[PDB]
């Protein structure tokens, strides 16, 4: 029940600007004709002739009357009853082209000030000002007339409020916002501060709330340091006398504890009334604790530092007296750009305000699975030959959609794209090769499949290295809408009927596409992007009701903190994922999505602390996209600040635009389970022990017995018949006891037994004193023995037992063991 | 039958042209009337790309409708 | 061709009676003529008739045993043999036939009153035919009534002993009694070739030339026996021939062959014909072998003057004096002349014992040793010993291709104990007899309450021999399953046989002390159609093995030996034997007899239990590859219990590498070296912890905890020290592991800060988190060292292994590389 | 019922018994007529050996059957 603003800003709107350029040129600006503190100022060697009203003090009053419509309007939104006025509206209600008018009126409010005289006097100043006013809407009737005042009897309206001539103070909206606006801007110089801030937030707190008023009063102090302007403390334990503004008067407490009431109602009393000994004025603090005033003030026991956090006094003071005093009371757009930076920025310090602050501004450092998701990248590009048509099959593991589609769900893309290299952008090339023709869909059901690979060759690589092709792959992204639009749905987990090499595609060329933009793009990070969107009505409007309970629930404040509602909401509400996942496309000039695109819907996207880290999309010439890519940081949330109505498209859908501030907290972080792309890493790298396979292999292998004993036989008959000097008696005396023990030995298994046999063996110098041919053979056939023996003895007895002792002392964790297990082996 | 290609600079070019012409051949056309080369010209028409070997006719482009053109370059 | 009923010349006590009668009432007596009349001496005791006495007549009859024995193989033989009247052959003379010849050979030479040759011939036959129905009827009464039929028999013997018409070929008698006679004239010949010849070509067509080269050989060896001197025998001899037939001589060569007188004085350069010449005659030489040939006289290994002091000796006197001596001697003679052809048949071999053993009968017995020492390996299906299991066919193929002996040779008395164990294993194994009939017996628990006994290893095998003695569920099944005859057995009762018969070797081997008996007596109960086989296979034998003097048969011997051998059914299992023939004839009522001989103890008998009066005088027998039971002689003994024909086989063990059997090895080998291959679970568990994953888990962990404390900390030396000191290797540890790159690991782990850079700081998570920085240190120092140094220095040394290169090898695991 | 046992020796013990005899039991007799103790007694008929426990009438044993007993004892 509350419309939808249409973007009417002080700090935008030419008009209103216009009118306070023709009161500062005209009057604000010129010197006080009259006596009471006429005597002009200076501000760091510049003129301020109007000091505490002039053109800062009226551009305040209109920023003012601004913020209490954004409030009223949020606290309407969130519920609140607000006091009505006799047609039943609230200030919720006011629309923009009234504002405006209330606005311009309020340029003037001051304009027919002779100097600074006060109650006397008081009815000409407003006439004069009210001539000022009128006298301006004549000299620009051919403008104002009916564009903004309709009517004579509007202007005559205005001018009526301005004139106030029966202090009417809340007949209209506009009444209201034209007097509280200026009463408004009276908190600075009205010692105490603690009376007036509790007064003029009870003239204010029915129209809008207590909330909206909080909000009000918090963006006033921070205009004021926009303005150059003095900010008091405020100490709900002052013991100053409190001052009864309605009056300038006093409450007293008697000869008891008692406040002077009536018959309660607290009895007033005038300043200069000298009264009874043991009778004494109430204090601030005694006021501020009285239940009637707790009921409606939330001020009481709170404290608020005076001055800017950050400066001692000769700082604040030598700020005070900058010349920045005087621009801001002489050029109304300077003053303006304050007033907007001021504006703007207490929409952002309540949302950081609601969630936990970030230090850093980058993206945080890989994690264990973005870091194995980088190696398995880099894998399937060196080898595309892995990719099946239903998974990939690396290093005996078979990678499903699931497992890209999680990749693309829980890794930061842009990070595994820093841990790439070129030769995997080289491989670019050789990877679409292999997917030459591998049908890829655009979202849009109508157009047809295109083949990747060969259009890849074809149309989009143009030769060159890897920087080059850094810009085609860009080039592919911004270009070609059958890779982009499925690309991007895939990534952001909204895509209907995709192919597997569409899933592995997209996860293997949004990290790609993420290093080639961060090693391409040079430009400076712009702080204010616009990214187009056509979607439904029925989503949009979602999108609509989200940001604007979001921004309802985002207020300052001054005493009473609602940031968990705020959390709470954003929380509820935040639609951050519509731009997050992929390589969301963005660009400097709203025209590209407004114009060129007809997009329905713009997410006008600030980024003042650097969080996006947004790329240079191709070129910038003029007539260009002037396209930035952003791939969202896990930890940053697009907040919205603002929704505005911007019209109807080419088509006549209605258009709006978000504006969203990129904060950055670990409350925005995403719990994820660690080992979705770790796991399958391992597994691949679980090693082939070939080499140990074979050493075992080898250590089963069965010793010849038969051949042994058959070979007793043939020293037998060899021995039988002796036929050569020392061949015989020998081969009785030294070869068969070396055949029964090897063979015993080996049929019996014992390692020793062998080990020893080796020494029995025979040298070749023994056996050189026969030179025999049986003699030769015999030989031959005792050194094939002596290895049969060999092999046993020393892998038995020395290597397996050794390896036994390296395996236990690793079970111990004694790697020095191990290593001498290995080591110290005795010999036989 | 004429069109319109808007642009982003605020030139408004006018094309004579025939519901069968490709869009290769309004791209040559947006040449010869402007000097923008064709590899760097990229027209939408209501908010969708046109493709190059299709012609106005496919794209529902009919007389006095307005196309855009926005430079697409690669980097570099 | 019927079989024998065992009727010998050497056992029948009819005509050993009739010979001590003519001894005692004829040939004893001294001659009351003239010629040679003059008695002789003999080492003392007097021979009055030396040349046509008592050992004469003895061998007379030994002759005609030995001539029907031959004509019955040759006919055996296929020989075609002279047919009498009535169609009869020499063959076909009836052992009581035989004996009525034998009886009136006895008196064939009674009736001599001296030497006279040609005058008064026809009165010392009369007078011979006297003598012979006075002692037919002097026991009458006897033999009537059993021997001869009626007194038409007793005339037809006494009508040969007359010889009235000089009727030597009518009847088998004729033939057998008056060639009988005419073979032991070939003593004193001159010279022996002509006599020779002559005599054998008497006797050939009767026998066949096989049969009658026999019967001379034969009749030299009983020559030998009752020392009667032995010619030689030259074929290339150069005196004059003689032609026996008339006592004449041929001359060159004049036929018509012409006769001649040795009185015709003839012409000049007219010669008489020489022996050699007759011998080369191509008449001759078809129907008499001894062309070319030589034979060697007297004795061989005594030379002229120790075989003359034997010639002299008491026992020529003995022999013909002493009845039954010389009938021993005779008997001894035949027997061998029994044998001599078989040894001679085969290679002969020099070794008694068995052989060694060989390389399967080796590993056998590993795997025997083994599965006793380990009866868990015992499944009913299969035995599983170190990885591999061994079926029914493995056992099988023991009890076939090994020597089971040998095996148990290699057996020791710990596989002995272990007897024990194995049956406690077994408690509970049902073990068949089989007969079927017969209830299962629990295997084990039958053992352990029934034949074990206590004691040491001695009496587990006395009791082992005992099981195998005594229960026949028991040792029905493993003699059937050792000659793989066994029907339906289960695969514990084949492994049981196939650790029991080397077991119960080794048992009877140690415990037998007795000298090895040298005839035995084994009991079967075969089916006739079995043992009519065995009959005809023995038969055969004993046809084509004979005696020689010219024509060596020996390569048809060992053909039909090889052909018709039936050692098997002796073979593969601890057969049970006897020294008493009553144990299996009478105590079994086995069918079938083998008497076993054994006169070169070449079977190795083992005694089983106690021999006591009244015991079974068990022995077992465990077949020698090599030696063989050949058949000497089958003869039927009778009927059995049950009413079925008795035989008995006489055997003769003969050892021979001919007898050896060709089986291939490994059988045995092969387990054995599956059983020595190892597990190495070691190295199994090497390589599982050299694929574990690394815990990154832990390594994240400790990564948030720096984090956390390093973004927040007062300290300025602790918060630089973990931002800059301790974070990094971290990170760097965690991408080593991730990436399992072994260079940035050696060298993370210097930068590892020390446990003092640490100590500086006293704080709770100081320590905590120290704790997890040495536990990370730990991991990384771990996997830079297998990966870095050992599984490097492991692929070193098996590819100098597979490259036969051993002192590289161990270098591999020696030269470790630091870091 | 009497049957007859003969020996190797040649001796023949006659038993007269029952068929529910039990061989058991014959060799008790055995052992009192002639004093040979059961353990030494081998039992055969018809060439089978008996086993204990079982009785005559399972071996077909009847009439002046006659059984064959020799003594069987262990070595040693
Ligand atoms: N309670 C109130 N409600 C609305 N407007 C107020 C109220 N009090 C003061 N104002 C505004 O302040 C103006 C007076 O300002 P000024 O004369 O500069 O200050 P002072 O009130 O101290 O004299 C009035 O014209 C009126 O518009
Ligand atoms: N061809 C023959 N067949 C059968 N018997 C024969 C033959 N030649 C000789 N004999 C036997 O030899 C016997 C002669 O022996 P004997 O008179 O003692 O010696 P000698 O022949 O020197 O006179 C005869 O009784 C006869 O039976």
């Amino acid at each position: 029940s509350v419309p939808t603003w249409n973007g009417f800003s002080l700090y935008t709107d030419e008009t209103v600007r216009n009118a306070a350029r023709y009161a500062y040129d005209n009057y604000l600006g010129k010197p006080y004709t009259g006596t009471v503190e006429a005597t002009p100022v200076n501000f760091g060697g510049q003129m301020v002739y109007r000091q505490h009203h002039g053109l800062a003090h009226t551009l305040r009053t209109m920023a003012y009357a601004e913020i209490i419509v954004e409030e009223a309007r949020k606290a309407k939104l969130r519920g609140e009853s607000l006091k009505t006025f006799a047609d039943g509206r609230t200030l919720a209600d006011v629309t923009p082209e009234e504002l405006r008018k209330i606005m311009i009126a309020q340029a003037f409010f001051v304009t027919g000030r002779d100097d600074e005289e006060s109650s006397k006097n008081y009815e000409k100043y407003h006439e004069q000002s009210r001539d000022a006013f009128l006298k301006y809407v004549e000299e620009n009737k051919s403008t104002l007339i009916p564009d903004v005042f309709k009517d004579e009897k509007d202007v005559k309206f205005y001018a009526d409020v301005i004139e106030d001539k029966d202090h009417k103070w809340a007949d209209s909206p506009a009444h209201v916002l034209v007097n509280q606006g200026h009463m408004v801007d009276l908190v600075r110089v009205k010692q105490p501060p603690e009376s007036y801030l509790e007064y003029y937030f009870s003239q204010l707190q029915p129209w809008i709330g207590s909330t909206a008023t909080e909000a009000v009063f918090a963006t006033q102090r921070q205009f004021f340091h926009a303005t150059y302007e003095a900010v008091a403390g405020f100490d709900s334990e002052n013991k100053e006398p409190h001052l009864v503004v309605d009056g300038l008067g006093r409450y007293v407490i008697g000869q008891d504890g008692n406040p002077i009431r009536e018959e309660g109602e607290l009895k007033f009393f005038s300043q200069k009334k000298k009264l009874e000994e043991n009778q004494r004025y109430m204090r601030v603090d005694e006021y501020l604790k009285l239940d009637e005033v707790q009921k409606r003030f939330p001020g009481a026991g709170k404290k608020l530092d005076g001055g800017l956090p950050g400066l001692k006094e000769y700082q604040y003071l030598q700020r005070l007296n900058s010349i920045n005093r005087a621009r801001c009371e002489n050029d109304v757009d300077f003053c303006l750009g304050q007033l907007q930076t001021a504006h703007h920025q207490t929409k952002i310090t309540p949302i950081k305000r609601a969630f936990q602050s970030s230090s850093e501004k980058a993206r945080r450092q890989p994690n264990m699975d973005e870091i194995a998701a980088a190696r398995i990248v880099q894998q399937i590009m060196a080898n595309p030959d892995c990719i099946h048509d239903d998974h990939v099959f690396l290093n005996g593991q078979k990678l499903e959609e699931k497992f890209f589609r999680d990749l693309l769900a829980k890794c930061d893309m842009a990070i595994v794209g820093s841990l790439l290299n070129d030769t995997d952008i080289r491989n670019i090339d050789t990877l679409m090769q292999h997917e030459r023709n591998t049908e890829f869909h655009s979202t849009d059901a109508k157009a047809k499949p295109v083949k990747l690979g060969e259009t890849w060759e074809k149309t989009i690589r143009s030769g060159g290295g890897v920087t080059q092709i850094k810009h085609d792959l860009i080039f592919l992204m911004q270009n070609d809408a059958w890779y982009h639009t499925r690309v991007n749905a895939i990534a952001q987990n909204r895509d209907k009927d995709s192919t597997f090499k569409e899933v592995l595609i997209t996860a293997l060329m949004t990290p790609l596409t993420n290093k080639s933009l961060m090693d391409t793009s040079r430009s400076p990070a712009p702080k204010t992007l616009f990214r187009g969107l056509d979607l439904s009505e029925e989503f949009k409007n979602k999108l609509i009701n989200q940001a604007e309970t979001i921004i309802a629930n985002t207020t300052e404040h001054l005493f009473t903190d609602l940031s968990t509602e705020a959390f709470k909401q954003i929380k509820l509400n935040d639609f951050s994922q519509v731009s997050a996942r992929t390589c969301a496309s963005t660009s400097t000039n709203i025209e590209v999505p407004r114009t060129i695109f007809g997009s329905n819907t713009i997410f006008e996207i600030l980024d003042p602390d650097g969080l996006l880290h947004p790329k240079q999309v191709g070129t910038h010439v003029s007539g260009s996209e002037s396209e930035y890519s952003i791939y969202l940081p896990e930890d940053v949330a697009l907040v919205p600040i603002k929704v505005s109505f911007d019209g109807k498209t080419g088509k006549g859908k209605d258009r709006h635009i978000f504006t969203l501030v990129a904060v950055k907290s670990p409350d925005f972080t995403p719990r994820h389970e660690s080992g979705y792309a770790v796991g399958p890493l391992l597994k691949m790298q679980t090693p082939k022990l070939e080499e140990i396979q074979r050493l075992v292999e080898q250590a089963r292998e069965e010793p010849d017995l038969e051949r042994v004993f058959n070979l007793q036989s043939r020293v037998a008959r060899q021995a039988k018949f002796s036929t050569e000097s020392g061949y015989k008696t020998f081969l009785n005396e030294k070869v068969a006891p070396v055949l029964e023990q090897s063979l015993n030995g080996l049929l019996d298994n014992n390692v020793t037994i062998l080990g020893k046999v080796l020494s029995a063996f025979p040298s070749d110098g023994q056996w050189s004193a026969f030179n025999s041919v049986e003699a030769r053979q015999m030989k031959i056939q005792m050194d094939a023995i002596k290895q049969m023996v060999e092999k046993k003895a020393v892998l038995e007895g020395q290597i397996l037992p050794a390896l036994a002792q390296c395996q236990n002392a690793l079970e111990k964790q004694n790697i020095a063991g191990a290593l001498q297990a290995l080591r110290n082996i005795p010999s036989l | 039958m004429q069109i319109f290609v808007k642009t982003l600079t605020g030139k408004t070019i006018t094309l004579e042209v025939e519901p069968s012409d490709t869009i290769e051949n309004v791209k040559a056309k947006i040449q010869d009337k402007e000097g923008i080369p064709p590899d760097q010209q990229a027209l939408i028409f209501a908010g969708k790309q046109l493709e190059d070997g299709r012609t106005l006719s496919d794209y529902n482009i009919q007389k006095e409708s307005t196309l855009h053109l926005v430079l697409r370059l690669r980097g570099g």
